[PDB]
């Protein structure tokens, strides 16, 4: 029922070409895919859906819309081959809401990082700041080889929520296709 | 100033007109003409017509309310 | 070398600078130009060889230096005759 | 090839309006819209253009957007409500255009054969024509660029219809304006021209300065071509060029003379005509 | 609550939209909304201006809601204030329906404007623009202006014929109407028509201009010709006379300044540039 | 408010001066005659630079007529018989585009010319009286005439 506007970073990164998840990491992010755009339906119709890739032109496949469906049509093919790139993706991510038809949603972003990561500390910290500027609190959900246990990541969220904001947060990438309904017990309206 | 009333005087025509034939003219800025409509009028002219276009009944074009040489 | 003052070099100099004899320079120019390194012409009542063009070859600092010479020279020119022509018509043009 | 376009004076204002539209924000927003053009010749004509939501950051010019669900709609109406016009390019109000503007146009080839650019200038400081467009293309070079890509420069003009001629010439009534001003037009026009001739000149000293010493680079690219600019540089005084002008410039002379010679009899006929008249008058008033 | 004498504020994109909307559809009355800003009581400006399908009824308003909201949000949200359609080659009057679909609109928006167009009757040096503006006819013994300026009463024009002949005063009131120009436009909009230098430094040609000048010093013979004959002729006839028997095939002493002029003009520049090609030149 | 300052307008009441400013940076058009007229009537011939700079500071941005109207005749008030340091402020006005600021201009110089019979101001004055295109400016160019000839009335039926 809460207004926000969900921008997931999906990965078609080649280290997402493996088998740490059961069938494969396409299906896992897909299917978590699947349970988030099912997820912010049934929470509210007004909010809305864009997706981004992390590739080397990180694309706009469908622009921030509350249908679902077009994104089902993107996730299909989507050719996970390329290079992981993070601090391009939240650049990419990030100046994208700002063209935003509505304000009172809230800025949100859920990253699907299952490639190895090369940022740095101080990118994190800048970033997380100019996400304190506009407030966009991001939740990641790791699928596969993030970091060394998803290192700059709790650092970039506790940069980015510093001094008690608790709004981000940065999930786990070992064991497999974790249900997300799950993950987000406790937190199923902000993970 | 003069240039801009030459121009002016051009939302006169429009196109639809009608299709008449000069006839005869009496004096200056003055002629008559039968239209095609097959009755025959009395009538004025623009300054702005070259008066070497005359003679042997040219086609010409006439106002549909005023009915005036254009 | 020279700046298309008189480029119409007669053999002479070809058959020095080549060190070739007179009867082939012609032979060998026509070459040239069959290649197209230069659109220059050939004379033989005189036996002088017009030089038209030249190939844009790579040049240095210094010729960079005497070209922004040329290039201030004939800009001051152009402006300057401009003066004259906005001197000699102020409230003419309007 | 496209070689020139005519663009209409529509747009060049409905870019100007939406300029103004995000132009609150005044330190940098780049303006980014659609163009619409027609498929006329090799030559193009450009009618139509509208506007969407373009944003990029000032480090690293890799972010920024265009909303291709707004362009789909937008465009979506304006097909409906004109089949007769389409997409032909873009455009950016960039008074210089920037490195990023390469990945607008190799963006939206897709839509367009080729989505022309097209660079307007909300103030020309240069009292030249403004608004200039480029096409892009693929250069690769000696070097050993895998693919050498850069706009091309191609000439354009500004388009005319009957009735747009008829209400944007009875706006310009504000201002005056001499264009049937007779030999005045053309000295104006010599005016302009040496002045853009001068400006040239400055400018490419301005560079040539910058690359001769200190701190530019100094590539092949022009430095010869440019050499050969100097190459032609017509010897004007000479020997038989000077029967070029006093075989032609005295047969112009001649004409000149010749009407000088009837306008003075004109004018002389007038003084018999009112000459008469005054005194004919007067002495019958009498 | 009462009227004034009110203003109506223009953008120069609305005059050329209404144009070639409205000769583009010139063999029917085309429609299309007003868009702008109320800025007060006393005046109005529009600011943007645009129209819809129509085979006059217009069809589904699904256009009109999701057209606002994308202008909305590029560019920003704005005021629908008015709107227009087209008398094609007509007195510029509210129409039967015109008027009907006014109580339909200033019921929704007080200051709803019609804006009457014809793409037929503007010359190109002045364009028949209009609008009008409804009025009740309860209150058609009670005024309705106060009239407190003489701006829009003795200070604007005249009301036309074809138009006064249907309403004039009456199931309306006519309105003023200007131009406002950013400076932004109003710069290029002032250099439009001219060239780079290469225009004001051609050389035409001398062979075809000396063919030119050959050709008009030919005929210009012939009409010295003719005005040897014409000048000694005088029929002493009254100058007036001479002003109806002129009217025929009768020109001398008018090609003659022409082609004297044309001449002029020519040689005149054809060798100014190519002296400032010379002196300018190497 | 109109005639607050016509009443205030010899002693130069710089305390209604004051607030007639605020009142004159409303953003309105009601308040454009409450402010506009009385805050230069009540600084008639006081030439406070700071005022001028007030008036065409603010008749550049704003959106009504009758608030570039009070301006346009407080402006030409401020200024009060000088036709030696007026010219600056003429020329300013003058050159401008805005039709009802040349207009401004075109009624400053009379009033900075109070019956001035100098030849020179008549020279584009009645100029802009022939070149001007707005009608507003261009009557108020002709009728600067008699506001510039006291000095000799007899010219004025003769021009
Ligand atoms: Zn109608």
């Amino acid at each position: 029922m809460v207004l926000e506007s969900t921008m997931v970073c999906v990965d078609n990164s080649e280290y997402m070409r493996n088998g740490d998840f059961l069938p494969t990491r396409l299906q896992a992010q897909q299917d978590a895919v699947n349970i988030v755009c099912h997820s912010k339906t049934r929470s509210n119709p007004e909010n809305n859906v864009g997706l981004i890739t992390l590739a080397n032109d990180c694309e706009v496949l469908t622009t921030l819309t509350p249908d679902t469906g077009r994104i089902l049509s993107k996730l299909h093919t989507v050719q996970p081959k390329g290079k992981i790139t993070f601090c391009t993706g939240i650049r990419v991510a990030h100046l994208a809401l700002k063209h935003r038809q509505g304000k009172n949603h809230k800025m949100r972003i859920i990253a699907f990082v299952g490639s190895p990561v090369e940022d740095n500390e101080k990118d994190l910290v800048k970033l997380a700041k100019r996400l304190k500027k506009e407030k966009v609190n991001v939740d990641i959900i790791n699928f596969g080889e993030e970091e060394v246990n998803t290192e700059k990541l709790t650092a970039f969220v506790n940069t980015l929520n510093g001094k008690d904001g608790t709004g981000s947060h940065l999930v786990t990438v070992p064991p497999g296709p974790s249900l997300a309904d799950a993950l987000i017990s406790s937190p199923i309206l902000a993970g | 100033e003069f240039l801009h009333a030459q121009e002016e005087v051009k939302r006169i025509q429009s196109i639809p007109l009608v299709i008449g034939q000069f006839l005869e003219a009496v004096d200056q800025n003055t002629a008559i003409v039968g239209s095609t409509t097959g009755s025959n009028y009395y009538v004025r002219i623009l300054s702005t017509i070259d008066r070497e276009l005359l003679k042997p009944n040219a086609s010409v074009a006439l106002h549909k309310h005023s009915n005036a040489l254009v | 070398t020279r700046p298309a003052n008189h480029r119409q070099l007669t053999f002479e100099e070809i058959a020095k600078s080549a060190k070739i004899t007179v009867n082939e320079v012609e032979l060998l120019v026509m070459k040239a130009l069959s290649v197209g390194l230069v659109k220059g012409s050939i004379d033989e009542v005189d036996k002088r060889v017009h030089m038209t063009w030249v190939q844009p070859r790579v040049l240095d600092l210094q010729q960079i230096k005497g070209m922004k010479d040329r290039l201030e020279f004939w800009c001051t020119d152009v402006k300057s005759m401009e003066m004259l022509v906005e001197h000699q018509a102020h409230d003419i043009l309007t | 090839a496209v070689q020139k376009v005519v663009v209409h004076p529509l747009v060049l204002l409905s870019v100007v309006d939406h300029f103004n539209r995000i132009g609150k924000v005044g330190n940098q927003k780049r303006v980014v819209g659609v163009l619409l053009g027609s498929w006329q010749k090799k030559v193009l004509d450009v009618s139509n253009s509208f506007a969407v939501p373009f944003d990029e950051d000032d480090k690293d010019d890799s972010v920024w957007f265009l909303d291709h669900d707004y362009l789909e709609n937008m465009y979506g109406m304006f097909k409906k409500v004109n089949a007769r016009e389409r997409i032909v390019g873009w455009y950016h109000t960039g008074p210089k255009l920037h490195k990023n503007d390469i990945a607008i146009n190799e963006l939206m080839k897709r839509y367009c054969p080729n989505s022309v650019l097209v660079i307007i200038d909300v103030k020309p400081k240069d009292l030249g024509l403004p608004t200039e467009a480029y096409i892009s293309v693929e250069e690769v070079h000696d070097d050993g660029t895998p693919t050498s890509k850069t706009f091309e420069h191609v000439t354009s003009e500004i388009g005319a219809e009957e009735a747009e001629e008829v209400g944007v010439e009875h706006l310009l009534r504000d201002i005056k304006d001499t264009t049937v001003g007779t030999l005045s037009q053309r000295i104006t026009n010599q005016v302009h021209g040496l002045k853009g001739l001068n400006s040239k000149l400055l400018d490419i000293r301005s560079y040539l300065e910058k690359v001769a010493t200190g701190k530019l680079p100094i590539n092949h690219q022009i430095i010869y071509q440019l050499q050969d600019v100097f190459n032609l540089l017509p010897d004007v005084s000479l020997q038989e060029f000077v029967k070029a002008f006093y075989l032609k410039t005295n047969d112009q002379m001649v004409v000149v003379y010749l009407a000088s010679l009837i306008r003075s009899v004109v004018a002389l006929h007038n003084l018999i005509n009112n000459k008469i008249a005054n005194r004919d008058a007067e002495k019958k008033e009498g | 609550a009462v009227d004034t004498a009110e203003q109506v504020y223009i953008s120069s994109l609305a005059l050329l939209k209404m144009l070639k909307h409205g000769r583009a559809g010139v063999p029917m009355e085309v429609m299309g909304l007003m868009l702008g800003e109320f800025v007060d009581d006393y005046t109005v400006r529009v600011i943007d201006v645009f129209a819809m399908p129509q085979s006059v009824e217009a069809v589904d308003p699904v256009f009109q809601a999701k057209m606002l909201d994308m202008l909305k949000q590029t560019g920003r949200p704005e005021m629908v204030v008015g709107w227009y359609h087209s008398h094609p080659g007509f007195g510029c009057w509210l129409s039967g329906v015109d008027i009907n679909t006014q109580q339909s609109f200033e019921a929704l928006s007080e200051r709803a404007v019609a804006v009457v167009v014809d793409p037929i009757q503007s010359v190109k040096g002045k364009v028949v623009i209009d609008a009008f503006r409804l009025i009740n006819a309860n209150m058609m013994v009670l005024g309705h202006e106060p009239r407190q300026t003489t701006s829009n009463l003795g200070h604007l024009n005249k009301p036309s014929i074809q138009a006064l002949i249907h309403g004039l005063n009456r199931h309306y009131y006519s309105i003023t109407i200007n131009y406002r120009k950013n400076e932004l436009e109003q710069k290029m909009l002032l250099n439009l028509h001219k060239k780079s230098w290469m225009e004001g430094l051609t050389l035409q040609d001398y062979s075809e201009h000396c063919k030119h000048n050959e050709s008009v010093v030919k005929e210009m013979l012939e009409l010295a010709k003719n005005y040897n004959k014409a000048v000694e002729e005088e029929d002493k006839m009254t100058p007036e006379q001479l002003a109806i028997k002129n009217v025929g095939k009768q020109d001398p002493k008018r090609h003659l300044e022409e082609h004297v002029d044309v001449l002029m003009t020519s040689n005149i520049v054809q060798c100014l540039a190519a002296m400032l090609d010379t002196v300018v030149f190497k | 408010s109109l005639g607050l300052g016509l009443a205030a307008m010899g002693t130069a009441r710089q305390d209604v001066y004051d607030l007639l400013k605020t009142n004159l940076y409303q953003d309105d058009a009601v308040t454009g005659e409450a402010a506009g007229l009385a805050l230069g009537l009540v600084m008639l011939g006081s030439k406070n630079a700071q005022a001028i700079e007030d008036m065409v500071g603010y008749a550049q941005e704003t959106q009504h007529e009758k608030i570039l109207r009070g301006l346009a005749v407080g402006i030409a008030l401020v200024m009060y018989g000088r036709m030696e340091e007026a010219d600056a402020l003429i020329e300013s006005l003058c050159r401008d585009k805005d039709p009802i600021l040349r207009r401004s201009g075109m009624y400053t110089v009379a009033m900075a010319y109070c019956g001035s019979g100098n030849n020179k101001a008549i020279r584009r004055l009645l100029h802009v009286a022939v070149s001007d295109v707005n009608d507003d400016v261009r009557r108020a160019a002709v009728e600067s005439l008699g506001f510039i000839l006291f000095r000799t009335p007899e010219q004025c039926p003769s021009v």
